[PDB]
């Protein structure tokens, strides 16, 4: 009659039930103030507002003129 | 096309108590050619004709039989001609 | 099973293309007002799923063979619930 | 209108003259003494096929033109595959005389879709830097360019497109269109 | 190749290498061995096909029997469609959807 | 009888006749975890289950007893 | 569940060739099947008859072709119910 | 009305959702041509969303009598479900109508 | 420094680390594994913290950085909601290829982990760099690292296999080339943001169809031209048959969100009917076919063949939802795929030294828990619901047949089909007896190993499968603009 | 009667216990680590989606109708 542990599986399948509804919990902006501080760290770091843009427009144009010069070099006339 | 007040109504009484009827009448023959004539069962499984419409309804119609030969092997083969030609 | 899931998925996909979603509540509110033959096609083809599942004369042939399961599975399942479906 | 017979011959000649040439190589490089006059013995069943082929390819390329009356790519694919099939038969398989119609056909067919330039290709005669601009930058098109030539319809579902609709399923239905009111009220 | 033939119809009961394939270890295989083996569709050996379409036809030919005698002889109907005041217009969905029975022909 | 099977071979549904010497004490704990997580599924319910109809009070209705947005409407309802 | 209970008192048997007499053995076997089978049949004041037999009023009740048809169509699927019952 | 939040502040199109009189020479305004022509069609496609709603909680809360009560909102999903559709911009910078 | 060259470098820092420990220090050959296994594990956190990052709803392409230094080839490297998923898939995929070949690969171990690493940024470049002919130039880099890993750790057929992929590879590629070539004339460029606000001639547009679906379609691969597929995934080990079944294929997917659809709209939507016509012979013949396969790898490849079909037909359905599920149907794929190579290349081959699904029969009785993941694994290849494999079909085929119904029809055929092969072909392996009485030596079950790899990709498949929002959510905003049409009262407005 | 569960998890005998390879460190710190504490990290990620953009716009633009009465009546 050997006995049977409850197991590794048991505690992970169970904290892991454990830990999502302890961190849903936490993870609410609140009745209706401000968003958490670690919400807060997550748009700052990702902010973004308009750096992409300004260095994509610059890469376009750099690529556009490019384009111009070698339109301009291959198409000479002989 | 609502049909329960006709159903309540317009019925005849005969139509509506004859699945009744036909059922004690259709029991009581059934227990009269089992244990009480019971021969008639036999002489139609081995009559030519009752014979095969014996085995037309063990058979389920021949309905699995024309499946098989004709839907899955015929898919079945499809795919050795693909694989194979 | 999945002859019938193919109409009912194409079914379902005859609603998405006509009303923008699936729900109850949109499919039913708005069926009167819709297009009588796009019901039909929807129709027909809930028909066909609905004829696999309750094993109705023409994909019938799974459910006699459904008894080779534990009779208890044979009450539960293919007597009174899934072929209920 | 051309003459299908008279360009024939011509093509036969030129193509199998240089058939008589590699027959003539051939010969030279026979190890065996056999004679000068077996250019036509042994030989001669490669200028004689290779005459075979040109004949073959003028006089369908030529006779399909005068069947359709017009000078353009597809012309050299059916003498391809006429001249293929021509090659085919002296091997005498069914499955060679299609692989070489095939071969010959497309082959003809693609060089002069494209016009290959082995004799040289085509003159602008025009500014090629503006040629180049002029693609590049245009980015907008008039609705009706995309619309005469893509349809209408199949998401395409330009402004006015439903009153469109109303008036050609008319014509072709019989039906007046007109969706139901959908509400109890109005 | 050995001919083409289902292992269902060997002997259940002979001695076999693999009882349940019913096959024997170094027998030759046919090129569709996949397809000719214990588990593949069941070849139902009850009568040919000929005759099985036949009787087949004859239900059918049963079948639109019944249709017709009941077509010949089918009651009329007993009640007047039901008259609905208004036609039940509003609350059937208006004028854009289907209505009742309302002073119409009949 | 009882059918010949390997002994090396690991189930999670426990294999050929598998009953532990501890079930009743594991079936316990299982049964605390299943009854603590539907618990936790009636709260849920409770609180996102939404009605348009608000049953009468002299009926049969054991939801009104945790559900709010039928609760609040009694509560309600007493004021006046 | 009650054949369930024929099936596991014989060895596992599921022909009817090989049973008969069970009565005496099964009783509580028997009348529960029985009474299964006479709401099977629908014979009056059970379960099954108030449900399939209005069917078949309705189907009547509808004072159609395919109604009438139907009703015929289904008379002889409650015959042959009452046989294999 | 709800005022717009932060989040409608950054996204918001600052420009017509058009491809009239831009010049496809400056990037930054033909990508704010085309983010402003695919957030109007997303708007009138997630307006078709919440009257989906409001029908759905009409539908549940009439019953028998919802083909005489719902109807308001019937007409205005059918409205937005004809003519609600995620496109794109690509047709439309392609070509010019009118 | 762009963490979009982070994903590139790390890398490539294992190959020089793996290269050259045996010179900083005889060094045993599991030092560089755990090195291989670390450094894929390294960009994946990368990746992680990139779509962290992420911004679901912005055009413009995001992580950039400036080179102001242009040369005439130069590597330029940009993340938008189309290629970002296929980004992470790579670096998911990866570290499970390596730990699935764990034990397997026993000679030329830096070999095998030095290509797999090179492949991983080679295949990384392809869903990053900015620019046709840059994805032209990474499409066909991993052409020389596929051809040595498969004669190095190929199988018997290995040297035919090899040759096939490659010159497959190689010429349809040449015909996407001349496309690509034909477009930098008339352009000058190009560079995404310069091409895609181009509008070519619809006779050119033609023309340039052709070739690039000429390539596309040998990569797909469509039937007919899949010869190499059966060949090269059933004869390459299983790590780099993992990588040609989830990440190899699916770069044809994406090379339709650059190089078809924004640039070749009115050809796409003429010539869908050819496209439809050759995906729907597709689904059919790769699943009448693989029915009869009695290979199980070469059964679980050609699979493939019928769901890649399936997501090509919906990434030509012009519409929303079929575009976001072929992308949703790719990505599943290369989940189900990569586990029913481990579980047939990985754990039946590696017992038994034999593909021949005749010796197999009855596993259930001895391995229960290869039966568990094997079942959930063929559920999925089969599409059933709660696994992203069926909101991919579910949503390509809707999209498929809002575009050509009859074509749609036709395709929703594998419903039937693909269950037809995955149920099959498990009753045959896991079911179908007691156990195969070929197999005179009792087998061991799954390993550690074997059941992480496994619980991993049906974890992925099924969490994906439940909650698609994860994926959908960042792909709803980018797709918006590769869709090609408009409204008679939604267009134009002043 | 009822047998005591039995069988080799992972294929370890009784006897012995189970052998670490090199790939579990790796694959359970790393890969599996990683994967949850991305996963936590999700949670607090700010909503970018153009659904909750749209829902924003579509809510005023219903409110300025008979639908959706809006909270303030300005
Ligand atoms: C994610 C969702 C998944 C489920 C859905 C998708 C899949 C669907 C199909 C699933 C089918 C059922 C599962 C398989 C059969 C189960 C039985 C079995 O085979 O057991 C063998 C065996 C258990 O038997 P045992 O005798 O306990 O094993 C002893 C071994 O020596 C033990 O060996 P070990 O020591 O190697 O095991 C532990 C190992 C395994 O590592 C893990 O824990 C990773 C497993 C994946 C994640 C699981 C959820 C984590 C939640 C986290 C918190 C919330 C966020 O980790 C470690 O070694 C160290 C821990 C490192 C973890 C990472 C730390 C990060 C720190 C910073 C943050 O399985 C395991 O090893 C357990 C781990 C894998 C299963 C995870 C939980 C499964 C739950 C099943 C029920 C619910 C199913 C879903 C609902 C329906
Ligand atoms: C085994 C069969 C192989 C068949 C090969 C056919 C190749 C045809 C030329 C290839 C191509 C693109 C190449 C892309 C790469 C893939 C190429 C194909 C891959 C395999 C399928 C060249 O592309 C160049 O063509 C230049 C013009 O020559 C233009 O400059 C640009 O279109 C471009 O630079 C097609 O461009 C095409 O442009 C059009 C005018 O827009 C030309 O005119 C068309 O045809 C006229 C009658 O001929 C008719 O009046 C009319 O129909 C039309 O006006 C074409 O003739 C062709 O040139
Ligand atoms: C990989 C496996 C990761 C292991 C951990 C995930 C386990 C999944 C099941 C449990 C889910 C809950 C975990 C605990 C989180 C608790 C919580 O409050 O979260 C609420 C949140 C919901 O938060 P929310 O809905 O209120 O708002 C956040 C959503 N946005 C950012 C859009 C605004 O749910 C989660 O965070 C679950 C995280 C799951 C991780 C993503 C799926 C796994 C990785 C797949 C990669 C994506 C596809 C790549 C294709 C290749
Ligand atoms: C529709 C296209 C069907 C494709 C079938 C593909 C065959 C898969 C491989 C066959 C599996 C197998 O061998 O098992 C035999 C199985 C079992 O069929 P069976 O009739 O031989 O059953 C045998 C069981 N005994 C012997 C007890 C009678 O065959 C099938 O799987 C048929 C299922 C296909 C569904 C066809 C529905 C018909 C649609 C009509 C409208
Ligand atoms: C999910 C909730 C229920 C999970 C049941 C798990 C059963 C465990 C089990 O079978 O053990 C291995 C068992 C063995 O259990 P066992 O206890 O018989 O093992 C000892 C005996 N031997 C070793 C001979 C088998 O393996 C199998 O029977 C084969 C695996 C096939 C079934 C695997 C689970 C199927 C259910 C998964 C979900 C499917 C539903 C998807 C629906 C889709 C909806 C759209
Ligand atoms: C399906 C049932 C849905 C229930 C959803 C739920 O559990 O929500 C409750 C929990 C806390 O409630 P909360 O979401 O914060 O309420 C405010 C909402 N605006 O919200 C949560 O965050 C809880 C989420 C954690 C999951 C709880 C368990 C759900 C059931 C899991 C069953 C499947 C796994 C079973 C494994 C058994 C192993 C022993
Ligand atoms: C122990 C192993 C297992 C665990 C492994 C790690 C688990 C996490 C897996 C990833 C999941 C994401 C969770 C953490 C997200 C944090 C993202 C972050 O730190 O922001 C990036 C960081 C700060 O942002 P910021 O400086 O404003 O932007 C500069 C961009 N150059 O700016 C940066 O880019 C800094 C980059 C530094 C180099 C990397
Ligand atoms: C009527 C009729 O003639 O049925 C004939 C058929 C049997 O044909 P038979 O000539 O007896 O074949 C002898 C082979 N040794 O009998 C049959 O097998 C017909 C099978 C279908 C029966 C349909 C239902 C009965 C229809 C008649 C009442
Ligand atoms: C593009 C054009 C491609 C043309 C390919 C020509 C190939 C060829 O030379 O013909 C040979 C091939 C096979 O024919 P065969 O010679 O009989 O091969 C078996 C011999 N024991 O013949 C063929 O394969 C041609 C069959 C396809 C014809 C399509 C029309
Ligand atoms: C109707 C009158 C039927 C009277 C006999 C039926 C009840 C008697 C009976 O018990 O028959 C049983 C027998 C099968 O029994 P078995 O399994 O062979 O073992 C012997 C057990 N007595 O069953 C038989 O032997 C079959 C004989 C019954 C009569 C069948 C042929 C008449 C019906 C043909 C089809 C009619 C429907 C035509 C189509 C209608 C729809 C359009
Ligand atoms: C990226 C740049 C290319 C990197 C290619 C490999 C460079 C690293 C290297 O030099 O590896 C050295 C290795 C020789 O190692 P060795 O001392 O011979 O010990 C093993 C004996 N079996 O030799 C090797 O193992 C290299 C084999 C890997 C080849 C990579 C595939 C290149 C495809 C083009």
């Amino acid at each position: 009659n050997v006995e049977e542990p409850l197991g590794a599986a048991f505690y992970i399948a169970v904290g892991g039930i454990a830990s999502s509804f302890v961190i849903y919990n936490i993870s609410r902006p609140g009745p209706n103030g401000e968003p958490s501080s670690l919400h807060k760290w997550f748009s700052k770091i990702s902010d973004y507002k308009d750096e992409w843009e300004t260095r994509n427009t610059l890469m376009a144009a750099a690529l556009e003129q490019a384009a111009h010069d070698k339109h301009l070099l291959l198409t000479a006339e002989r | 096309h609502e049909i329960m007040i006709d159903t309540e109504f317009a019925v005849p009484v005969l139509f509506k108590l004859l699945p009744f009827i036909f059922t004690i009448s259709f029991s009581v023959i059934a227990l009269t050619l089992s244990e009480l004539l019971s021969e008639l069962v036999i002489y139609f499984k081995f009559s030519r004709f009752g014979y095969n419409i014996f085995g037309f309804f063990n058979q389920r119609f021949l309905i699995e039989f024309f499946y098989n030969k004709y839907i899955t092997n015929l898919i079945l083969n499809l795919g050795g001609q693909i694989t194979k030609i | 099973n999945r002859v019938g899931d193919c109409f009912l998925t194409v079914g379902m996909f005859a609603i998405l293309w006509s009303l923008g979603n699936l729900d109850y509540a949109t499919v039913f509110s708005l069926a009167p007002y819709i297009n009588s033959n796009v019901v039909i096609i929807i129709g027909i083809c809930l028909l066909i799923g609905a004829m696999a599942k309750s094993s109705q004369v023409g994909l019938h042939v799974w459910l006699p063979m459904a008894m080779e399961g534990p009779t208890p599975v044979s009450a539960l399942i293919h007597a009174a619930t899934m072929v209920t479906a | 209108p051309k003459d299908a017979v008279h360009l024939g011959l011509k093509g036969a000649a030129v193509v199998g003259g240089i058939g008589l040439l590699f027959a003539a190589v051939r010969t030279s490089l026979a190890r065996k003494n056999v004679g000068p006059w077996a250019i036509f013995t042994r030989n001669g069943k490669l200028a004689a096929t290779f005459a075979a082929v040109g004949g073959a390819y003028d006089f369908t390329r030529a006779a399909a033109a005068n069947l359709r009356e017009k000078e353009d790519w597809v012309n050299n694919g059916i003498g391809g595959l006429f001249a293929g099939a021509t090659m085919g038969l002296t091997t005498g398989r069914i499955p060679r005389v299609l692989g070489f119609a095939a071969l010959t056909g497309v082959v003809l067919a693609t060089a002069e879709y494209a016009g290959s330039g082995l004799r040289g290709v085509f003159k602008r005669d025009v500014d090629e830097y503006e040629r180049k601009e002029f693609l590049r930058k245009n980015r907008r098109r008039p609705i009706e360019e995309t619309l005469a030539e893509i349809g209408e319809g199949r998401g395409i579902k330009p402004p006015g497109y439903y009153e469109r609709r109303a008036q050609r399923l008319k014509e072709k239905y019989g039906v007046d269109i007109n969706p139901v009111c959908a509400d109890p009220d109005q | 190749n050995p001919p083409r033939i289902k292992r269902q119809f060997r002997d259940p009961h002979a001695d076999w290498w693999d009882k349940q394939e019913r096959r024997n270890f170094g027998e030759p295989v046919h090129e569709d061995h996949d397809i000719l083996g214990m588990f593949s569709p069941y070849e139902y050996t009850w009568i040919t096909p000929g005759k099985g379409l036949f009787q087949i036809g004859l239900f059918i030919a049963s079948f639109l029997g019944l249709c017709y005698v009941v077509k010949l002889t089918y009651p009329d109907r007993v009640s007047y469609p039901r008259e609905f005041e208004g036609g039940l217009e509003r609350e059937l969905g208006g004028a854009g959807a289907v209505r009742a029975f309302l002073c119409l022909d009949d | 009888p009882k059918i010949p099977y390997p002994k090396h071979v690991w189930s999670p549904a426990g294999g050929w006749y598998a009953q532990p010497a501890n079930w009743k004490q594991n079936t316990a704990i299982f049964g605390l975890v299943i009854f603590g997580i539907t618990a936790m599924v009636w709260k849920y319910s409770a609180e996102h289950e939404v009605r348009h109809k608000m049953p009468e009070p002299d009926r049969f209705y054991p939801s009104r007893y945790w559900v709010k947005q039928i609760k609040d409407y009694e509560r309600a309802q007493k004021e006046k | 569940l009650g054949a369930g209970s024929v099936i596991h008192a014989v060895a596992d048997n599921q022909d009817f060739r090989k049973f008969g007499g069970l009565i005496s053995y099964l009783p509580l076997t028997y009348s529960v099947m029985l009474i299964a089978s006479l709401s099977l049949v629908a014979f009056p004041f059970m379960t099954g008859f108030y449900s399939k037999d209005f069917i078949l009023e309705s189907a009547y009740g509808q004072f159609s072709f395919s109604g009438v048809a139907v009703y015929i169509i289904a008379t002889i699927g409650a015959i042959f119910t009452t046989l294999y019952s | 009305p709800t005022p717009e939040s932060e989040a409608f502040l950054a996204k918001k199109p600052q420009v017509p959702p058009t491809f009239d009189g831009v010049d496809y020479e400056d990037n930054k305004r033909l990508k704010q041509a085309q983010d402003a022509i695919i957030r109007e069609q997303w708007v009138q496609v997630m307006m078709g969303r919440l009257v989906r709603e409001e029908l759905s909680k009409c539908y549940y809360r009439e019953g028998v009598n919802h083909l005489e009560k719902c109807g308001k909102l019937r007409e205005r999903y059918l409205q937005l479900l004809a003519n609600a559709k995620v496109k794109g911009y690509l047709f439309e910078q392609q070509n010019y109508w009118s | 420094m762009s963490l979009l060259y982070v994903l590139l470098i790390i890398p490539i820092i294992g190959i020089f680390l793996i290269s050259t420990i045996d010179s900083f220090y005889f060094f045993n050959v599991s030092y560089y594994k755990k090195i291989a296994l670390i450094t894929t594990i390294l960009n994946l956190i990368v990746s992680l913290i990139i779509y962290i990052l992420f911004d679901f709803s912005n055009n413009q392409f995001q992580f950039i950085q400036e080179n102001l230094d242009l040369s005439f080839y130069d590597i330029y490297l940009g993340v938008d909601g189309v290629s970002i998923y296929f980004v992470l898939l790579t670096t998911i995929i990866m570290p499970i290829a390596l730990v699935s070949n764990w034990n397997s690969i026993t000679n030329n171990i830096k070999s095998y982990l030095i290509i797999m690493l090179l492949l991983e940024t080679l295949l990384l470049a392809v869903f990053l760099v900015l620019d046709v002919l840059l994805f032209y130039i990474f499409f066909e880099s991993i052409l020389p690292p596929l051809f040595i890993l498969i004669g190095l750790f190929g199988s018997s057929n290995k040297v035919r296999a090899s040759f096939y992929i490659f010159l497959y590879t190689l010429l349809g590629s040449l015909f996407l080339l001349l496309s690509i070539l034909t477009m930098s004339s008339i352009v000058g460029t190009t560079y995404f943001d310069v091409l895609l606000k181009s509008s070519f001639e619809y006779t050119t547009q033609l023309f340039l169809f052709f070739g690039i679906f000429i390539a596309f379609a040998v990569k797909t691969p469509v039937w007919g031209l899949n010869s190499w597929l059966l060949r090269a995934h059933v004869e390459s080990p299983l790590g780099g048959s993992i990588v040609l079944a989830a990440i190899v294929l699916k770069l044809s997917l994406y090379g339709v969100f650059r190089l078809i659809l924004p640039i070749l709209p009115q050809a796409s939507l003429n010539l869908t009917y050819i496209v439809y016509a050759i995906g729907a012979i597709t689904v059919l013949y790769a699943s009448f076919s693989t029915l009869r396969t009695v290979d199980v790898k070469e059964l679980i490849a050609y699979s493939s063949v019928a769901h890649a079909a399936i997501y090509l037909m919906g990434v030509f359905s012009n519409t929303i939802q079929g575009l976001e599920g072929a992308i949703l149907l790719g990505l599943a794929h290369g989940f189900v795929s990569s586990g029913l190579f481990i579980c047939a290349g990985g754990i039946l081959y590696d017992r038994t030294g034999t593909r021949l699904i005749y010796f197999f029969r009855g596993l259930t009785q001895i391995m229960p828990l290869f039966s568990l993941f094997f079942f959930i694994l063929c559920l999925g290849n089969a599409g059933t619901p709660l696994t992203l494999n069926f909101v991919g079909e579910f949503m390509s085929l809707y999209g498929t047949l809002e575009r050509l119904p009859i074509a749609g029809m036709l395709a929703s055929t594998s419903i039937i089909f693909s269950a037809a092969y995955s149920i099959y072909m498990y009753n045959r392996i896991a079911f179908g007896g007691s156990v195969s009485l070929y197999f005179i030596d009792c087998f061991r079950d799954l390993t550690k190993r074997e059941f992480f790899i496994l619980f991993t990709l049906v974890s992925f498949t099924v969490i994906l499968g439940i909650y698609p929002s994860f994926v959908l959510d960042g792909l709803h905003y980018n797709i918006s603009s590769v869709v090609y049409g408009i409204e008679p009262n939604a267009s134009y407005l002043t | 009667q009822y047998d005591p569960p039995t069988g080799w998890l992972w294929g370890v005998r009784p006897g012995e216990k189970y052998q670490n390879e090199g790939w579990e460190g790796p694959f359970f710190y790393g890969f599996w680590g990683s994967l949850i504490v991305f996963a936590i990290a999700y949670a607090y990620k700010p909503d970018t989606s153009i659904q909750t953009w749209a829902l924003e716009e579509a809510r005023r633009r219903l409110e300025a109708e008979g639908i959706l009465e809006d909270p303030n009546p300005t």
